RNA sequence: UCUGGUGGAGGUCCGUAGCGGUCCUGACGUGCAAAUCGGUCGUCCGACCUGGGUAUAGGGGCGAAAGACUAAUCGAACCA
RNA sequence: CGCAGGUGCAGAUCUUGGUGGUAGUAGCAAAUAUUCAAACGAGAACUUUGAAGGCCGAAGUGGAGAAGGGUUCCAUGUGAACAGCAGUUGAACAUGGGUCAGUCGGUCCUGAGAGAUGGGCGAGUGCCGUUCCGAAGGGACGGGCGAUGGCCUCCGUUGCCCUCGGCCGAUCGAAAGGGAGUCGGGUUCAGAUCCCCGAAUCCGGAGUGGCGGAGAUGGGCGCCGCGAGGCGUCCAGUGCGGUAACGCGACCGAUCCCGGAGAAGCCGGCGGGAGCCUCGGGGAGAGUUCUCUUUUCUUUGUGAAGGGCAGGGCGCCCUGGAAUGGGUUCGCCCCGAGAGAGGGGCCCGUGCCUUGGAAAGCGUCGCGGUUCCGGCGGCGUCCGGUGAGCUCUCGCUGGCCCUUGAAAAUCCGGGGGAGAGGGUGUAAAUCUCGCGCCGGGCCGUACCCAUAUCCGCAGCAGGUCUCCAAGGUGAACAGCCUCUGGCAUGUUGGAACAAUGUAGGUAAGGGAAGUCGGCAAGCCGGAUCCGUAACUUCGGGAUAAGGAUUGGCUCUAAGGGCUGGGCGGCCGGCGCCUAGCAGCCGACUUAGAACUGGUGCGGACCAGGGGAAUCCGACUGUUUAAUUAAAACAAAGCAUC
RNA sequence: GAUGAACGAGAUUCCCACUGUCCCUACCUACUAUCCAGCGAAACCACAGCCAAGGGAACGGGCUUGGCGGAAUCAGCGGG
RNA sequence: GCGCCAAGCGUCCGUCCCGGCGGGCGGGCGCGACCCGCUCCGGGGACAGUGCCAGGUGGGGAGUUUGACCGGGGCGGUAC
RNA sequence: CUGGGUCGGGGUUUCGUACGUAGCAGAGCAGCUCCCUCGCUGCGAUCUAUUGAAAGUCAGCCCUCGACACAAGGGUUUGU
RNA sequence: CGACUCUUAGCGGUGGAUCACUCGGCUCGUGCGUCGAUGAAGAACGCAGCUAGCUGCGAGAAUUAAUGUGAAUUGCAGGACACAUUGAUCAUCGACACUUCGAACGCACUUGCGGCCCCGGGUUCCUCCCGGGGCUACGCCUGUCUGAGCGUCGCU
């Protein structure tokens, strides 16, 4: 994901399990040299990426 | 160097996304009068405030 | 024969770069940082040259992950005191307690006497 | 007292890396370079060489002292 | 017709812009070097692939970092402009993409220093000042006095009062100082100790005890029980072992106090460990085979964290009492303040084995599916020897200093004993022991790191801080050749070989006659064996000066280590190692000799010409960056104020 | 002030050795210069550019009087 | 060597217990550790010192000047 | 009445006896042997013969004429 | 003959003068004459479907609401507005909103570290972890509370 730059990986994990419904294992952050933020969202092994991924539609 | 501090680092986002041609529709527009990014900043040639 | 590079940042030869060599399971030769070589405590004695027994010579920090037993020596001043200078200080503090209670009964009776 | 060993001192000698810069008054001299290049040279455990961080600011600083250096500017810098 | 001016240019080394001749001229000459073929393509001296010939030659033209740069990194496309010839190419242009951390840094601590408040000064913005002219504590064992909430008999949270209490003062200051804790394998076009797999680890929290273990479960009097073993009562129990050094899995405890670690220079010499190099064999693959060579080349693992064992060290302990002094080091050094001898203890253990672990990695030989399966399978990943070898590191022990070579966060140990716990339960307070549960946020991270990503106006022979460092020759990190890795000769090529030049050589006979002057060049040069003067501050001068040798080959002599001493043992007189004998193992040199070459041999490379004097400065050191390196300055010593 | 071992990229004289410093120059090698394809400057420039004498601001390319003078160029050269 | 956070006395309590006094349990105060006296201790002192004026010294510092004529200027002369 | 080239021959000339083979030459050394010393074998710089041999020689040397292919082709101009 | 050189004219070019124009200046004059701890000026970083700069804006970011107006905006696209079951655009602007620095304000200038009181989620009054909210700067005035003083006194 793209995210605020003032979001730290607690508010990640809380937002992504919000509004997709999914739980997550890890967050990973980075800052690009665009500016903007990237996490890494690893999900838990119970959730399928691929279909979560169906469902938010980026695939 | 790698080691920059954030402050540095949002300096040096801005002029990269500020480095960008102008866009073809922009000729297009009426009374349009630029013709090219003059404002084009190249890393060797010239170097930034910083 | 294969040359060595740092696995971080510090380029510089200083107290907190030291490495050591290791061959990996990949048939491989690295470099892995080491600890700095601790010390055992010294005798709070001040006379003894010799760092005292019974106590892991670990840096300072680790030394509270520790038990109790590989931090002294089952004694009176165990791992403060070296074993000599606490027996001579047991003489000394019963020594001068003798000549003390001496010394006042001498008083004590001289003046009974004059 | 003499001899043979051992020992490893020194602002010790030859001499690398490093630091410097003698002579050719060589090369170049609208240069590779607003001071560089080659051979040859001085020193190379010490008054040694060097990074970063700190302090001293213009009639002031700093000077193993050449009026030297103080951002290609110094017998008082640069900016307005 | 009147009115009013910023009203007339050839000049001013005039100002701004534009343009000529020079001139298709100077130039595209620092660091040895390119050639053949093919591919893509409109187009090739310059791109890519392959094959040759060369270079950097590990103090690299290699592999990585710090500053600085800031997207230059990676893929695709273009060939307008730029990269001083081209270009199918680029660090150019365009379109997309790329930097993932509790355990790598920042973040924290103080250093040299910087800097507020109090105070003082100051017309004033403000300045001095950092403990100095301050009532500078806002915290806490614990106790009491009240409210409140709970798994509410009780405990916990919150206000007030006693008790304690020096901040010896805020705060800033290091991506090289200090500073807990992560390492193997795989994975990308570009990330990675950061992602995946695996195996660990530190810190914090756990109240309502997470489970064990410890504390901690004995003794006396009796009774019953055949007796064991149970019933009542009473008294213990904040662990235990070793003569000791100290040891064991825990092994209560506050204010207060003492100490330790963090936390220390430079140089030398020895020893231990590892990595690298080396030597002898065994595998697997490859090269050569015109003749030989059982050959030559490559490759031949086990991370952290635990456990055990070597090995290293010790001013640690016990017995004991030494001169006919002994022990002992390369050097030293040690002993009645306790030697030698014997027996223990501790610390470190980066080494070996082991869990991790072979399942993974690598080598090699095959079999599959399809672009990727960490596909599948077989075999292997072995046994030794050396050393003043080089590097790193751990130790021990010395030398030098009118030089003595940080601080603070942070962590620990001890002294004391204010307290707490429970009356004999199967118990309490307590536990730095074993396992179990939860979390570790923010920022940096791509790439260049320089004869093309930095500064010098540029792809500028300049400048710019570090880390790793193979073979041969040889004193060597010297120079010369080579391997791993890298490159394309440094912003162009073709042809020719004139003058003058830059750089490198040679020269008959003289031998400084040249010139201000031996400037420049040349002579000498290494090592071994001889031999060395004047003068002198006795240290030197000194490689003084002068002479001889030096190759190749074949021998000789000397210089060491281990083991043993009358099927398997052993109760034994019966043996006697004693001019140190036998066997086995091993590396590096030194000296002497014979033979031998067209007298050539430190055969390249590396590599002091010397002597007799005068002047100045004592010496080492320093100086005008960019014309003066000197006799100038400094200096120890002397003297004065 | 005088002296003085050791030292000195300090100034000087002589001697041995050695030599292209010289008599007296020559030959060889690499890179240039040269010519070509491609690329491509700058300084400088009143107009320009053959001499002798004269006079002249007393040393002329220009003026006077003589000598004379023939497109366009190349490589060198240092009198002007 | 160790040394602090009182032992010991003398009294006063309990809304606390067990037989007005006693015992137990938990506390308080005084002495131990004297009283009084106006500046913490000591050293100077109406001096030093500070503010204002006055005299001296003051190239440490500032600003400025350092004639003219002249067979070039200077020196010399004065024909100034 | 051929020609000039390219190879190849031969002459000249430079250096100084090539590789291989053989040796009863070679300072010496090791092994077998008999069971212990005749011989044989091997290592061994160098030496002797083959061998004034081998190698180079116009590219700006001399004569060939033996082999091989090639040489009547191309472009631009010039008139009393 | 040419070539070369010189001059003139025509035409063509390295060039950008002259003329004409001007949503710009300069000067004079008039009316107003208003910033900020309720956070100013000035910086920084962001915000558009395609948008780099200028401009406008602030997480509601090339704008929301409201009023006036009355059919567009426009470079392309897309879909509003049926053009009264009341509204495109523009103007005005009194409502709402207004990121980080900055006098700059919890301490410090590194996306560093706190403290007190509340709220939500994990566990349940560990306030242990995460998220959110409100406070937490200096000087100074009036009042308030708590205090100090061998300062002056009174009752004891």
């Amino acid at each position: 994901f793209i995210v605020d730059v003032k979001a730290n990986k607690h508010q990640i994990k809380q937002a992504v399990k919000k509004l997709y419904d999914i739980d997550v294992a890890k967050v990973n952050t980075l800052i690009r040299p665009d500016g903007e933020k990237k996490a890494y969202v690893r999900l838990a092994p119970d959730y399928d990426a691929l279909d979560v991924a169906n469902k938010i539609g980026i695939i | 160097s790698s080691h920059k501090t954030f402050r540095i680092k949002r300096f040096l986002a801005k002029k990269q996304k500020q480095n960008r041609p102008i866009p073809q529709w922009i000729r297009m527009k009426t009374g349009n009068k630029i013709r090219y990014n003059s404002k084009r900043r190249h890393w060797r040639r010239t170097k930034l405030g910083l | 024969v294969q040359r060595l590079t740092y696995r971080r940042r510090l380029s510089y030869n200083t107290a907190s770069n030291k490495t050591r060599l290791s061959r990996t399971p990949g048939n491989r030769i690295v470099y892995l940082y080491t600890k700095k070589v601790g010390k055992a405590p010294k005798s709070a004695c001040g006379v003894c040259p010799g760092r005292l027994r019974g106590v892991r010579a670990v840096r300072p920090k680790v030394l509270m992950r520790l038990s109790k037993t590989q931090k002294h020596v089952s004694r009176a001043y165990g791992g403060s005191m070296c074993a000599k200078c606490v027996r001579d200080r047991i003489k000394r503090a019963f020594l001068i307690e003798e000549q003390k209670i001496v010394v006042k009964v001498l008083k004590a009776q001289a003046q009974s006497q004059k």
